[PDB]
């Protein structure tokens, strides 16, 4: 039975979806256990128009597993513990000299400028999580567990692996930004390199 | 796939077109319209070109080479070296300066190739932008002799003054963010 | 030592060597061999040890008094395909007999299990069950 | 002066320390005795415009290790110790980083293969049983 | 059709819904016949 | 084993990496996990390929791919990757030589087989992702030999082009002289024949 | 002079045991860490388990179940989940507070990737002139937290509901 | 199989 | 053009105008640090996006076996005859089939378009 390759980052463009470019990675825990969990990093299209929306234009969002609602990406990076905007961009943008990529990241940074606390970001992820959250403490611990295990398992599942997960998430965003700029070609689903 | 290049247009034919007609779909896959010219416009290719220009949607984004938002506290200061000459000429007999001058500046460069292809005029574009936004936008346009076509846009001088004693600390979008929103709206929906 | 214009013979010699060493169905056989040799044992080992204790039995002082039972599976063993008759006497099962008698071609699966009892009596006993 | 206070005297004295990445065979050779107070000699030779660093394995221990330097300007590193008396202290600031590489190229792969086999010993595999257990 | 130097008599769109909203139901009868004839006769096949 | 070797061969780990240094160095992915970056990619790539061809630390199934434009080295040890064996070309000369086919010809009583050919480095298994980085020659003698220059950097050669066909298509005689749908139909009819 | 051709060679010593364990403290270059202003510092294990692990089971635990009800209460809580984990400080991150509350605060996290095939040693100058090598027990990366006003979580939720903040965000921060 | 205007 | 991050809080600096002095100040929202802006340009958008791909091309691409190589076009910098040549290889490159030559041979790393 043919299947799409796991533990890889694939960027596709979906016309029907509100996201102009969507990058997906299906992660498995070294095939040892657990079902494959897919995390999507998407960029909203500039077609949506508003006084603030047109100014921000394309804004990046992430569909973390087991969280019902889309989470702004800067919030996820803060939830992993990288609070400073410069550090988040250091993980996302490997060379700060290029202006175009930084311009792409700017709107998503503006969207998440309300949240500057790691604990607050974790609480926000838990609150918008599909599973109900009774209190702030419970929501924070639950969202921390989701980030530790459910999201990007192949990079790490335990052992304080937040830095590795942050680097791989930033790699997914970097690839999405490159696809949006046009520097990298969108991946093809039919390629048999992808079809294990 | 197996139409011909004679059509020189995207055409839906075969089973999908049959389904479109049978289902009376509101949105055809390739809506098309065949325009037959009345008189001399049909005979002469140039007149047909004029009709084409009349019938094809054109926005500022199509004819705009690049847009830059600057901060210039004084219009006479002319932070951009190039606009010094025509800004000085316009401000030799300044218009709307009495109200005020907005410090934030939107500078738009229009590609000459696209401008001449659609036969647009700098004065025409200025009039259309002025009409679309009323007096909220003040536009300065270069002469066509200038090698680079430059349009300089600033927020309303009356709006900059606010013409209000209370002045309302709301400060919506300040002026730079408002200028960015104006640029996006102009590029998308100018309909020149 | 280059092979010029003798290539038609040489290419089919190397292809023949490939097909002699690796049959046409080598992918299925190799995958199943990997399953049995490695994946079954790894699945057994990956499973967390079973931890069991009584629910405050006897309502005594209960200073961890309920015993703790720990089970850890190890060292999976497979036997050759075997068919047990109505008499219960094991015997090897040839594939053709499986086809004729509608039997299933299967092999017994055995696991070593280690059971430890911790009753808070200052002594822990780790009995081992071999080839369960 | 409190329990949580960090003794920054090493930082005040600006004590310079060197960080080195060394392989497991060398560390395990050192750990074998680990109590003789001696494991080898570090020899640094400097020229007009080039410096080379090398480490010699002790003759008793064996029964050449060139050092490659790395730039430390991209990240600032310091060393701190947690004393058994709950008195945290700072030893110094890292001013240079180095890596130790093996001299042997191919025969060293033999020792690497032996290490791989040793690490694979705990790996357990399904065992074929000739006779069904009764 | 309103634009100057465009023939109002002969200008036609392929979308039948537009023909209905602009020109009427009889015009759509004829336009639907024309479009169906175009799809049928593109291969050269003939239907009475 | 690949990760251990990569640590030996001057691969700085992501944790120890200064974020600025990533921009100018290639990223090394093993089984889809970004292990680290390497400052000098080509030397590492050659070393990995040498190891695989000698079958020392990297097994034959393991596939190494270098995307030169994107500064990424990807190593896949995953299962389910589909691979085909290809002859290896060094300079413009096939590595397979007359001595190898002489040993293979007397395959009986010489215990020389396809495994010995793989171990010798004459042939290699290449998956599609690595196929994207490989210049192949359909026929060795024709394409390798100097002509009007088309490619002088062939890296692999096809053993025989007729191996692209499957089991049922291989029984068709002169397949290249038929229409393609007809070969497709014969593939289905041959399963239903009587014998 | 002798500096152009100096050759220095020193003995290497590796003591079997040291009273103080050796760790690595790594600061990011962009942080511009400076020790001149470090008059005092406080390094201690974190208490974030207050928020997510312990003393969170304060009120329900000491509510006052007794007798058969006590037995059932304990057993029910234990079997409900898998016994909540408590403080095990040695396996928790480190919090650094330089110059008390006024100065910057940093957080150190143990390097998750273990060095199963690598070891790190530190060479320090000593009066005897011989290098001493000490194994690296742990690696910590410290990142600062700004000593600025932090948005309250409830206020942050309220603001995020108005995701379309047409008004200037800087004024909003000033209001808080 | 013929051309772009023909059949595949 | 470029984004400047504040030293005090390591966050993005957003443009702000001081009415009293009519001076542009890059001020973070989170922290009070304010910096005068030398560039005096807030936002630049190139709709034509006529950006040369010569800068984006990596000198490492010369090592690729699959790339075509011409000895007809000599290198300008060093005179090496061989030069791999390839097209834009870029999405949103509009309609350009220009060949972006890259000189071969170690360490020259010269990229020219003819
Ligand atoms: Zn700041
Ligand atoms: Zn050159």
């Amino acid at each position: 039975q043919e299947k799409m390759a796991t533990n890889t980052v694939y960027v596709f463009a979906k016309k029907d979806s509100k996201y102009a470019y969507t990058g997906e990675c299906r992660s498995c825990l070294e095939n040892s256990s657990r079902p494959t969990s897919t995390i999507w990093v998407s960029m909203l299209a500039r077609g949506g128009q508003g006084a603030k929306k047109s100014a921000i234009g394309q804004r990046i969002v992430a569909t973390l597993p087991y969280i019902k609602q889309e989470v702004p990406i800067i919030i996820v990076f803060r939830a992993l513990g990288f609070v400073s905007d410069r550090d988040i961009l250091e993980h996302i943008i490997y060379d700060f000299e290029d202006p175009e990529m930084m311009e792409m990241v700017k709107p998503s940074l503006d969207e998440a400028f309300v949240i500057q606390e790691q604990n607050v970001a974790l609480n926000f992820i838990g609150s918008r999580g599909a599973k109900p959250g009774v209190t702030k403490e419970k929501r924070i611990k639950y969202a921390k567990e989701v980030l530790q295990k459910e999201m990007l398992p192949h990079v790490g599942v335990s052992d304080f692996c937040e830095t590795k997960k942050a680097y791989f998430l930033g790699y997914m965003v970097h690839r999405l930004l490159l696809a949006a700029l046009g520097r990298r070609e969108l991946d093809d689903r039919d390629h048999y390199g992808n079809k294990r | 796939f197996h139409y011909a290049g004679v059509s020189a247009k995207n055409v839906t034919l075969g089973v999908p077109r049959l389904k479109e007609l049978i289902n009376i779909s509101k949105k055809p896959k390739t809506p098309s319209l065949t325009v037959f010219l009345l008189g001399q416009s049909a005979r002469d290719a140039e007149r047909a070109k004029d009709i084409l220009c009349r019938l094809e949607h054109t926005t500022l984004r199509k004819v705009t080479a690049n847009t830059a938002i600057y901060y210039d506290p004084n219009p006479q200061s002319t932070v951009v070296a190039e606009d010094q000459e025509w800004v000085n000429v316009y401000y030799e007999m300044p218009d709307f300066d009495v109200a005020r001058i907005s410090p934030w500046l939107l500078r738009v460069e229009l590609d000459r190739k696209h401008m001449t292809d659609r036969k647009l005029t700098m004065e025409q574009i200025a009039e259309k932008i002025n009409a679309g936004f009323g007096d909220d936008l003040n536009c300065i346009f270069n002469d066509d002799n200038a090698e680079k076509l430059v349009l300089r846009i600033r927020i309303m001088n009356s709006d900059e003054n606010k013409m209000q004693e209370e002045e309302e600390v709301v400060d919506k979008m300040d002026d730079d963010v408002f200028l960015r929103c104006i640029e996006s709206n102009m590029l998308t929906d100018m309909t020149l | 030592e280059i092979t010029p214009d003798l290539w038609q013979e040489a290419c089919w010699i190397v292809i023949s060597s490939y097909f002699d060493e690796k049959g046409l169905v080598r992918q299925q056989l190799d995958s199943f061999d990997e399953f049995i040799q490695m994946s079954v044992q790894r699945i057994v080992e990956d499973a967390p040890p079973i931890d069991l204790q009584a629910e405050a039995q006897h309502a005594s002082g209960e200073v961890e008094e309920p015993p703790r039972y720990l089970l850890k599976f190890e060292q999976i063993y497979l036997s050759k395909p075997t068919h047990w008759e109505r008499d219960g006497a094991p015997s090897p099962m040839m594939p053709n007999e499986a086809r004729l008698r509608n039997l299933t071609y299967s092999a017994p699966l055995y696991v070593d299990i280690t059971k430890t009892v911790i009753k808070e009596g200052e002594e822990q006993l780790q009995t081992q069950h071999q080839k369960t | 002066a409190e329990r949580g206070e960090l003794d920054l005297t090493g930082a005040k004295q600006n004590t310079g320390v060197w960080l080195v990445k060394v392989p497991k065979y060398l560390s395990q050779q050192w750990a074998k005795a680990s109590g003789r107070g001696e494991v080898g000699k570090l020899r640094i030779a400097k020229t007009q415009g080039r410096t080379e660093v090398s480490f010699t394995l002790n003759e008793d221990l064996a029964n050449e290790h060139p050092f490659v330097l790395q730039s430390v300007g991209g990240q600032t590193l310091t060393v701190f110790t947690e004393s058994s008396s709950d008195k945290l202290s700072l030893e110094g600031i890292v001013v240079q980083r180095a890596e130790c590489r093996p001299a042997a190229s191919e025969n060293y792969m033999r020792l690497k293969r032996l290490q791989i086999e040793e690490s694979s010993k705990p790996v357990r595999l399904s065992q074929q049983l000739d006779k069904v257990v009764t | 059709l309103s634009e100057k130097d465009v023939d109002p008599v002969r200008t036609t769109s392929n979308d039948i819904v537009e023909i209905f909203t602009v020109l009427g139901i009889e015009a759509v009868r004829k336009a639907l016949e024309r479009e169906l004839y175009h799809v049928i006769s593109f291969d050269g096949s003939y239907v009475n | 084993p690949i990760l251990e070797f990569l640590e030996e061969w001057s691969m700085e780990n992501l944790e120890e990496i200064s974020p600025a240094a990533i921009a100018d160095a290639t990223k090394i992915f093993v089984n889809g996990c970004w292990v680290g970056i390497h400052k000098d990619p080509e030397q590492l790539m050659n070393t990995l390929r040498k190891l695989r061809r000698q079958m020392d630390i990297i097994v034959s199934e393991v596939s190494m791919i270098r995307d030169i434009r994107e500064r990424e080295i990807r190593i896949y040890t995953d299962a389910g990757r589909i691979c085909r064996p290809l002859l290896i070309v060094e300079k413009q000369k096939l590595l397979l030589k007359k001595r190898h086919i002489d040993q293979l010809k007397e395959r009986e009583y010489n215990n020389y087989s396809w495994q010995d050919l793989v171990a010798s480095g004459v042939v290699e298994y290449i998956d599609t992702l690595e196929e994207e980085t490989v210049m192949l020659a359909m026929t060795p003698d024709d394409l390798q030999e100097k002509e009007v220059a088309y490619c002088s950097t062939y890296t692999h050669c096809e053993i025989h082009p007729s191996m692209i066909l499957g089991v049922c298509a291989s029984i068709i005689p002169f397949p290249d002289h038929n229409q393609s749908p007809r070969n497709t139909y014969q593939s289905a009819m041959g399963k239903q024949a009587m014998g | 002079g002798p500096s152009s051709q100096n050759v220095t060679e020193y003995v290497v010593r590796v003591p079997k045991n040291t009273t103080k364990k050796y760790n690595i403290m790594a600061f990011n270059a962009a942080d511009k860490v400076n020790f001149a202003t470090w008059n005092q510092a406080r390094l201690e294990r974190d208490l974030s388990n207050k928020k997510i692990y312990q003393e969170e089971e304060m009120p329900e635990s000491g509510a006052g179940s007794e007798f058969n009800r006590k037995l059932r209460e304990e057993a029910r809580r234990k079997k409900y989940g898998i016994v909540l984990k408590e403080f095990r400080p040695e396996d928790q991150p480190w919090l650094l507070r330089v110059n008390g509350k006024s100065g910057r605060k940093f957080k150190g996290i143990k390097k998750g990737g273990v060095t199963e095939n690598t070891s790190y040693y530190i060479f320090t100058q000593c009066p005897d002139g011989a290098f001493e090598a000490f194994p690296v027990h742990n690696w910590y990366n410290f990142t600062p937290l700004a000593r600025h006003r932090t948005l309250t979580a409830e206020e942050a939720e309220e603001e995020w509901e108005r995701r379309n903040k047409v008004l200037n965000h800087f004024s909003i921060m000033q209001q808080r | 199989i013929w051309g772009i205007g023909c059949n595949p | 053009v470029g984004i400047r991050f504040c030293q005090e809080c390591n966050n993005m600096l957003y443009p702000k105008e001081d009415k009293e002095n009519r001076i542009l100040l890059y001020a973070c929202r989170n922290c009070d640090y304010q910096q005068e802006a030398d560039n005096s340009c807030i936002y630049v958008n190139k709709i034509t996006h006529e950006v040369d791909e010569l800068t984006q091309i990596i000198a490492d691409v010369s090592q690729d076996p699959t790339l075509p190589r011409t000895e007809d076009h000599p290198c300008q910098k060093c005179g090496h005859k061989e030069a791999v040549f390839f097209q834009s290889h870029s999405a949103r490159a509009e309609d350009a089939m220009r060949l972006y030559y890259v000189c071969t041979a170690p360490h020259c790393g010269h990229r020219w378009t003819e």
